[PDB]
């Protein structure tokens, strides 16, 4: 199923970066577009944006920038792909992204000062993973040189060198037929909640695996009935059996992001 | 013999690629071209 992998993990989302309309520039800024990674962060990827729209501006308008869809702001942690598929995935491509480099939202967002504060985010979401799966067994005997390349297989994009360490992660014992419990989260537009994440094995009791029904029946259940259930953008059976998700359809922080999004209107 | 659900998946994903990035990866690749001239 290597193929899968791949398939995931080179997903590309076409996006229209353009500037908020009062900020003062010196000259016209002209649209900046861009495939996005799906798998990566809006912070990591977006080093040409920014020195792109900061070439037209005045030093003393220049601040933290940070992004916005529809006039939510965009939370960076989050991956890429996710953002798309729960917001703008019914609209009309490219994705249209406004940057903003004045009046941060304090509120909503997290500041995003280097690359390293992704690295620390994204290696805590690691951390939590494998807390939940081997115990944190796998990801704590590891040396600090395999987790440094998990996260540059991700900068740099590289599919073989982040996935010959994070293969290790997503195998477990054998006596078992999975991990000890999957880690997901469940995003929805509507719920006050940011996702809904709680502890779920992949097997049951008599021995069955459980499928992606089976989790959204169990900590999801008004999802199902004129609702989407997407995942890395693709709407996949409900029995899809849910330890094969997390190893094939995860995010590179092992984490299995769920989006619940109405119908289309059209 | 793949299960269903598999086949489902990989269908799906080529399906997701050819609607999404196959069909803005040549345009974006000229403009980002002739963007890089204008700045000169």
């Amino acid at each position: 199923d290597k193929d899968v992998l791949r398939d995931v993990w080179f997903g590309r989302i076409p996006t229209c970066f353009t500037l908020y309309q009062d900020e003062i520039t010196e000259r016209e800024a002209e649209p900046y577009y861009l495939l996005l990674p799906r798998v990566s962060y809006l912070t990591l990827v977006t080093d040409k944006v920014k020195k792109h729209f900061q070439k037209v501006m005045r030093q003393e308008d220049i601040s933290e920038i940070w992004f916005e869809y529809e006039g939510t702001p965009l939370k960076w942690h989050y991956p890429i792909g996710l953002l798309f598929d729960l917001l703008a995935s019914s609209s009309a491509l490219p994705w249209n992204i406004t940057v903003h480099f004045k009046s941060f939202p304090e509120k909503d967002l997290l500041h995003c000062p280097s690359k390293d504060a992704i690295e620390a985010h994204f290696m805590s979401c690691m951390k939590e993973a494998d807390a939940l799966k081997h115990k944190s067994q796998v990801i704590n005997e590891m040396q600090k040189k395999d987790h440094k390349q998990l996260w540059m297989g991700l900068q740099n994009d590289r599919f073989d060198q982040f996935w010959a360490i994070n293969r290790k992660l997503m195998e477990y014992p054998a006596e078992e037929n999975g991990f000890r419990y999957i880690p997901f989260r469940i995003y929805q537009t509507t719920t006050e909640r940011p996702f809904i994440q709680k502890l779920f094995r992949p097997v049951a009791a008599d021995g069955q695996l459980h499928t992606l029904g089976d989790l959204l029946k169990e900590v999801c259940p008004s999802a199902i009935d004129k609702n989407q259930v997407m995942i890395h953008g693709i709407e996949p059976m409900l029995e899809t059996p849910l330890q094969w998700l997390s190893e094939h359809l995860s995010y590179p922080d092992n984490f299995l992001h769920i989006s619940i999004i109405p119908q289309p209107t059209d | 013999g793949r299960p269903r659900w598999k086949r489902h998946i990989s269908e799906q994903l080529r399906r997701r690629d050819r609607l999404q990035r196959q069909a803005f990866e040549e345009i974006i690749l000229q403009y980002n071209k002739l963007l890089e001239k204008s700045d000169l």
